[PDB]
């Protein structure tokens, strides 16, 4: 018999490359459009007494 | 009410009357027509 000679060891994987950056994350708008209005009307009441 | 130079609504009575079964069967589904009259029970009274 003979001794097994050294095995080829694993390596540390290269790792992940990251791009630095600035982000703005947008979502679907569920908010209704809002604005100002003015109503002009007249309450007309006729009473039969 | 009809004034001298104007007309005014004194009141507008609005009501929803059901279409009777016989009119649905015999007029609407049979011919696509409705009766021009509404005969129905409102406030414990038969009104036409």
């Amino acid at each position: 018999v003979q001794f097994e000679q050294p095995r080829r060891c694993p390596t540390r994987p290269e790792g992940q490359n990251y791009t630095e950056g600035i982000a703005v994350v947008f979502k679907e708008n569920i908010a209704p459009y809002k604005f100002k209005a003015t109503m002009y009307y007249k309450d007309v009441t006729v009473s039969q007494v | 009410w009809f004034g001298h130079r104007y007309s005014q609504f004194m009141g507008i009575f609005e009501d929803r009357a059901p279409v009777p079964f016989e009119e649905v069967i015999d007029k609407i589904n049979a011919k696509g027509v409705c009766r021009s009259t509404a005969k129905y029970v409102r406030n414990n009274m038969e009104t036409t």
